[PDB]
C-alpha cells in the first residue's frame, strides 16, 4: 500500500519556508494563484517528503524547483510557470534558467520519477493543518 | 509555538485518484 | 543503456527514437525509447515527465507496461514491453481483405477497458491514434504513448487545445471551448472504431475549419438541443453552414444495428451527453465478444 | 481650452521604456492587469507630458512613480499597488518605499497636482498607435 | 502658510485641522486646511491627492472652491473659500424651530445641481453628510470635503466599500455588493433631505446589520421585484426578517405630496431604478423654488 | 524604425469626462 505517516516536525519545518521575506513576497506577487495555489503548495510538500528532504535541505531554492515540477506536471500553460526563474535565480535568470531545470530533473530523479500528486493526497496533506494561510490560496479561472 | 496535527496517517500518499 | 543490445530501429519523431532491444535478464525483448533532450534548456521535456510519472502508476493489462527509466546528464531512456506492431501497421496490412468483425469488437472492448481504467483513476490520454495503440501476436491491444497524457483529478487546473491529431480531435476543442474531459478520448476511439471497419479514416481533414466541416458532412451541423451550447462558444462564427445528418447505415455499411448505436453515442456532439468508457463497455454489442489471434503469414 | 499636441518623438521616447528587460518582466508579472493595465499605462504617458519630462528624464524609476500615482488616483484597492516597490527599489523595498512616495509627491507637484486622467484622454492617447502591445493589456474583474 | 493670518480653529479629524485665515490679497477670509502627513511613509495621503486633483478641475457655484495648494517637505495646506457654517451646525441651531420648507427646497435643489455636475463630469462624492455640506449668509449651499471622492469615468477600475457614514450609506454597499455608482450619493442626499424636515437622522444606526434593519423598518425588507438581485448578493443571509413598508405620509409629516414622491425615488432599493441627479432636478417639487437667506440673529 | 502617428491633437488633455 502507498502509505506515509506525516509528523508535526515535518509540517513545522515546511511552514518555516514561508517565514522568509522573499517567499512571502513571491506568494503576494501571485494574486490570481496561477503558479502557487493551495494544490500546487500541497504538491510542493508532497515532493519534499517523497525526495526525503532533510532539515538542512529545506531551502528556498528547493521550494521553487519542487513548485516548478508541480507546474510542469499539473499545468498545461507552459508560459505562466517561467515567473519562478527570477525569484530563485535573481535578475540574471535569462541565462540562469537551464541550471534550475537540471535541479528540477535531479529532484524528479530523487522522487523515483513519481511526480503524479492526486487530489485525494492534496486534500489529505491540506487537512493536517487547514487553518494555515497557504491553503486559503484558492483559484477560480484556470 | 506551532499548532499542527502531531501524527497523521495518509492512506493514499503515492498513486492516482479513484472514481 | 549498456545492458541492452539494440536489435533494430522502429519509431521516430520529435520526442525521440524507439528501438528493439534484449537484456541481462534473459532474451527479454523490449522497446527502448531514447528521448530527444532540449538543445538550449537541456532539461527533460514536459511530455516525458508526464508520460513517465503516469506510467510509473498505471498497471492494467491493456496499457503498455513501463519497465525501467535510465536518466543521465544528457540522456533519458524508457524501457517498455515489446509489442510486435501498432494498429496503423495492422490496418495498412489488412486494408484490402479487412480486419474481421470479432477482432474489431475485441480490440474496441480491450481499448475501452484500458481507457475506463484511466478515466476512473482520473487520467486523460489526450492522444488516441492507431500509431499510439500497440498489438501483439496473441490478440491483445494496449494504450501506448502517454506523451500528451495528463492527470485530470486535481481541480481548477489549466488545459491546452493543442492535444490530439485533427482526424481524432474532439469538436469541443475544434471550437476552442475550455472545460474538456474523458469525452475527448471517447471521440478519438469512436473515430478509430469506424476506421477499423471502413478500412479508412472517418474525418480526414486538411485544416481545423476543414475538420469541423468533415464532421458536419456526416453527423450534420449541430443545433442548440443536440449540443446545448453550440452557438455560445469562443471560436464560433454565424457564417457556419447548416447540413443534413446522413444515417449511420450509409456511414458504416459492414457494422450491425448494435455497432451503429455504440458508434453514434461515441460521436455525440455534447461532451456532457457523450458516452463514457464505463457505459460503452456494458453495450449489447459486446455480448458475443471473444479474444482472437490476429493475422500473421509468411 | 485644455489642449496638447503630441508628436511622434514623444510617443517613440515613451515606448523605449518597454525596451528595458526589467520593465518587460514587470508587465509579464502583472497577468491580471491589476496594477499596469492599458488605462494605467495611458495614464503614465499623460503624467510624463504633464510633468514635461525631458529625454534624459525618461527613466525606469520615473515610469514607476507615475504608474504608482495612477494607481493612487484610480484604484481603491491600496494593497495591490505596493507590488511596484520591489521593481524600482530592489530587494530592500521594506524600508526604501517612503523615499519612492516622496518622489511620487514630487511628480504630483510637477504636474500642478492635476492627477485626474479622464477616459476620453486615455482613449485619445491610446488611439495615437493602437497597434502597440501595452494597449492590448485589458482587464475583466476589477 | 506665512501669507495667511490664522484667525480661529474650526474643524479637526484624521485628515487634519481646518482654520479661518486672511491674506496679502486684502482681507480675503479663507478656510486653511492643514493635512496630517503620515508618520512612517511621510507621503501625501490618497484622500488628499484625490481631493486636490478633483477640486483643481471642479468649478461649479454649488461646489466648494479650492484657491491654493501649499506643499512642502513635511506640510500640505489647502486654501478654500470661507463659508460661515456647515449644514449640521445649522440643523442643530434650527432643531426646535425648524428649517423653513422653501429653504429646505432651496438647499436640496442647490445640492442636486452640484451633484449632477459631478455625475455628468463622472465624479463620485462618496461622502455626503451634513458636516460635509457648507452654507453662507446669502442662502447658498455647497458640496464640501472631496476626501473620499473619486472619478468614476475610467472603466474596469476597483471600488471600496468603506466609503460613507452608516447613516447615509447605500444598501448595495451595506450588502457588500460590488459595482456601485451615482445612485450611492443620491441615497445620502435623500437621507439629508429627510433629516432637514424631521429635524433628526432618518436611519440612525449603531452597526452595519443594525443600519440595514433601520432601513427595512421604514422602507420594508426588499423583494426580488423592487430590487431584482436582492437575494443574490455577496453579503446576504436567509435569516433576514421580512417587514412592512410604512407610508411616506407617516415617515415625513411636514412634507407635501410632491416632496414624498421625490424622497421615495431617492430612497429606491434598486440602484439601476433609483433616481438620477438630473431627473430629480426636473421633479414638480422644484416648481415654486426661490433662494432665501438663512436665519442668523444676535 | 517606428510606426506611430506623426502629429496628434488632443481636444481634451486636462480635465474630467462629460456625459
Ligand atoms: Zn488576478
Ligand atoms: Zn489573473
Amino acid at each position: 500500500g502507498p502509505c506515509l505517516v506525516i509528523q508535526r516536525q515535518d509540517m513545522t519545518a515546511f511552514f518555516k519556508l514561508f517565514d522568509d521575506d522573499l517567499i512571502q513576497d513571491f506568494l503576494w506577487m501571485d494574486c490570481c494563484c496561477k503558479i502557487a495555489d493551495k494544490y500546487l503548495l500541497a504538491m510542493t510538500f508532497v515532493y519534499f517528503k517523497r525526495a526525503k528532504f532533510t532539515i538542512s535541505e529545506h531551502t528556498r531554492i528547493n521550494f521553487f524547483i519542487a513548485l516548478y515540477l508541480a507546474n510542469t506536471v499539473e499545468e498545461d500553460e507552459e508560459e505562466t510557470k517561467y515567473e519562478i526563474f527570477p525569484w530563485a535565480l535573481g535578475k540574471n535568470w535569462r541565462k540562469l534558467f537551464p541550471n534550475f531545470l537540471k535541479l528540477r530533473d535531479q529532484l524528479w530523479d530523487r522522487i523515483d520519477y513519481r511526480a503524479i500528486v492526486s487530489r485525494r493526497c492534496c486534500e489529505e496533506v491540506m487537512a493536517i493543518a487547514p487553518t494555515h494561510y497557504i491553503w486559503q490560496r484558492e483559484r477560480s479561472v484556470h | 509555538e506551532s499548532w499542527i496535527r502531531e501524527q497523521t496517517t495518509v492512506d493514499h500518499f503515492w498513486g492516482l485518484d479513484d472514481d | 543503456s549498456e545492458n541492452f543490445q539494440k536489435v533494430e530501429k522502429i519509431g521516430e519523431g520529435t520526442y525521440g527514437v524507439v528501438y528493439k532491444a534484449r537484456n541481462k535478464l534473459t532474451g527479454e525483448v523490449v522497446a527502448l525509447k531514447k528521448i530527444r533532450l532540449d538543445t538550449e534548456t537541456e532539461g527533460v521535456p514536459s511530455t516525458a515527465i508526464r508520460e513517465i510519472s503516469l506510467l510509473k502508476e498505471l498497471n492494467h493489462p491493456n496499457i503498455v507496461k513501463l519497465l525501467d527509466v535510465i536518466h543521465t546528464e544528457n540522456k533519458l531512456y524508457l524501457v517498455f514491453e515489446f509489442l510486435h506492431q501498432d494498429l496503423k501497421k495492422f490496418m495498412d496490412a489488412s486494408a484490402l481483405t479487412g480486419i474481421p468483425l470479432p477482432l474489431i469488437k475485441s480490440y474496441l472492448f480491450q481499448l475501452l477497458q484500458g481507457l475506463a481504467f484511466c478515466h476512473s483513476h482520473r487520467v486523460l490520454h489526450r492522444d488516441l491514434k492507431p500509431q499510439n495503440l500497440l498489438i501483439n501476436t496473441e490478440g491483445a491491444i494496449k494504450l501506448a504513448d502517454f506523451g500528451l497524457a495528463r492527470a485530470f483529478g486535481v481541480p481548477v487546473r489549466t488545459y491546452t487545445h493543442e492535444v490530439v491529431t485533427l482526424w481524432y480531435r474532439a469538436p469541443e476543442i475544434l471550437l476552442g471551448c475550455k472545460y474538456y474531459s474523458t469525452a475527448v478520448d471517447i471521440w478519438s476511439l469512436g473515430c478509430i472504431f469506424a476506421e477499423m471497419v471502413t478500412r479508412r479514416a472517418l474525418f480526414p481533414g486538411d485544416s481545423e475549419i476543414d475538420q469541423l466541416f468533415r464532421i458536419f458532412r456526416t453527423l450534420g451541423t449541430p443545433d442548440e438541443v443536440v449540443w446545448p451550447g453550440v452557438t455560445s462558444m469562443p471560436d464560433y462564427k454565424p457564417s457556419f453552414p447548416k447540413w443534413a445528418r446522413q444515417d449511420f447505415s450509409k456511414v458504416v455499411p459492414p457494422l450491425d444495428e448494435d455497432g451503429r448505436s455504440l458508434l453514434s453515442q461515441m460521436l455525440h456532439y455534447d461532451p456532457n451527453k457523450r458516452i463514457s468508457a464505463k457505459a460503452a463497455l456494458a453495450h449489447p454489442f459486446f455480448q458475443d465478444v471473444t479474444k482472437p489471434v490476429p493475422h500473421l503469414r509468411l
